[PDB]
């Protein structure tokens, strides 16, 4: 089987810069049977370049394919924030039609501090015997952000779970969602529920809290 | 519209068989080849096999040669991919691709792709989600904008679909990826930022669909 190796695994570039992606096969593949695909978050793959250097229909002219034999190149002349995705190359002239491991393209941008919002558990959930307190960090960059929970000035650890969206295709920011899970009994015993947020865009940690 | 529409999500016990559908629209289906590719959560694409147009002549990768059968039906314009002897490592999103064709000519590569079918293999039973409101308040307002959302909690398996106001609301929506809770069930939250002055005169409804459990819930989020 023909092995397809893409490099680098991840490429973080500023918008407007030129992206360069490598695709290499363990043996020579015919150029008319090498394709490039673009898979954006939550979307099916999209054919970018086929025949090594032929742009598919609807593909902007800033995408460019080149190479032959065992070394193929994808070039994005001016990178746009919408171009963030995983880019796969595939050979389909020799079975099995193997894929590469793909190259993830991130977008760089200025530091952006998050907007912090907290949500108390709903009375409908409290009827079920459980309580979920949600902390929302909205539209920030870079992705690194620290979220700590405090319940009556008691640091919570091991009972919260976080989740980060993929990078936004327009403003290139991230959004995080942390969920604190407590029993209805434990939730009714305490008053001050707070999530503290540490991030590069903040001069000092920001705390959002509410009283039960 | 040149389209490739696959079937819905699946839950299959280990050792059972799944058969994913892939119906075509817009182009001549009989003239079109079809390849099948899967991708596990957070991995690379894996080629399964392909089938030539007209006949049932198929070709598979050595990994799936023994238990994958790729077929096609010209009368109903639908190609199928049946994977038997399902095990844990088969949990992935399965895609079908095809070149578009008219009555005589075809594209030289695979440009038409299906939306993907998520198949999950586990002994765990299916469970529908509970939708709770993330109501907006003074503690979720900054500037002139407020945040509200929906907590889609305790469901299995993946995935769930969340839209707002039947798809009329897209600007400012963030549907976070699910987390696997210690109970074995998933939990997801979708939020949206709206201007504060709209909370009183505009209704906000999150539309939650969990196809594996046939659970559709329209939860209205009201201010607290
Ligand atoms: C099929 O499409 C090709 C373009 O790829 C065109 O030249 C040809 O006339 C079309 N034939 C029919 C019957 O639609």
């Amino acid at each position: 089987a023909i092995r397809m190796t893409q490099s680098p695994g991840t490429l973080s570039l500023s918008p407007g810069e030129r992206a360069t992606l490598s695709c290499r096969a363990s043996q020579s593949v015919r150029s008319s049977y090498l394709a490039w695909y673009q898979q954006k978050p939550g979307q099916a793959p999209r054919l970018l370049i086929y025949g090594a250097s032929t742009r598919a229909t609807g593909i902007p002219d800033r995408f460019s394919g080149s190479g032959s034999g065992t070394d193929f190149i994808l070039t994005i002349n001016r990178l746009e924030p919408e171009d963030l995705a995983v880019y796969y190359c595939q050979q389909f002239g020799s079975s099995p039609w193997t894929f590469g491991q793909g190259t993830k393209v991130d977008i760089k941008r200025t530091v952006a501090a998050p907007s912090v919002f907290i949500f108390p558990p709903s009375d409908e959930q409290l009827k079920s015997g459980t309580a979920s307190v949600v902390c929302l960090l909205n539209n920030f960059y870079p992705r690194e952000a620290k979220v700590q929970w405090k319940v009556d000035n008691a640091l919570q650890s091991g009972n919260s779970q976080e989740s980060v969206t993929e990078q936004d295709s327009k403003d290139s920011t991230y959004s995080l969602s942390s969920t604190l899970t407590l029993s209805k009994a434990d939730y009714e015993k305490h008053k001050v529920y707070a999530c503290e947020v540490t991030h590069q865009g903040l001069s000092s940690p920001v705390t959002k809290s509410f009283n039960r | 519209e040149v389209q490739l529409v696959e079937s819905g999500p699946e839950v299959k016990k280990p050792g059972t068989s799944v058969k994913v559908s892939c119906k075509a629209s817009g182009f001549s289906f009989s003239m079109s080849a079809m390849q099948w590719v899967r991708r596990a959560r957070g991995q690379r694409l894996e080629w399964i096999g392909w089938i030539v147009p007209g006949s049932g002549n198929a070709n598979y990768a050595q990994k799936f040669q023994e238990r994958v059968t790729i077929t096609r039906d010209e009368s109903t314009n639908t190609g199928y991919m049946e994977l038997s002897s399902l095990r844990s490592e088969d949990t992935a999103v399965y895609y079908c691709a095809a070149p578009h064709c008219n009555k005589t000519n075809c594209y030289d590569a695979f440009d038409i792709w299906g939306q993907g079918t998520m198949v999950t293999v586990s002994s765990a039973s299916t469970k529908g989600p509970s939708v709770f409101p993330l109501a907006p308040s003074s503690k979720s307002t900054s500037g002139g904008t407020a945040a509200l959302g929906c907590l889609v909690k305790d469901y299995f398996p993946e995935p769930v679909t969340v839209s707002w106001n039947s798809g009329a609301l897209t600007s400012g929506v963030h549907t976070f990826p699910a987390v696997l809770q210690s109970s074995g069930l998933y939990s997801l939250s979708s939020v949206v930022t709206v201007p504060s002055s709209s909370l009183g005169t505009q209704t906000y409804i999150c539309n939650v669909n969990h196809k594996p459990s046939n659970t559709k819930v329209d939860k209205r989020v009201e201010p607290k």
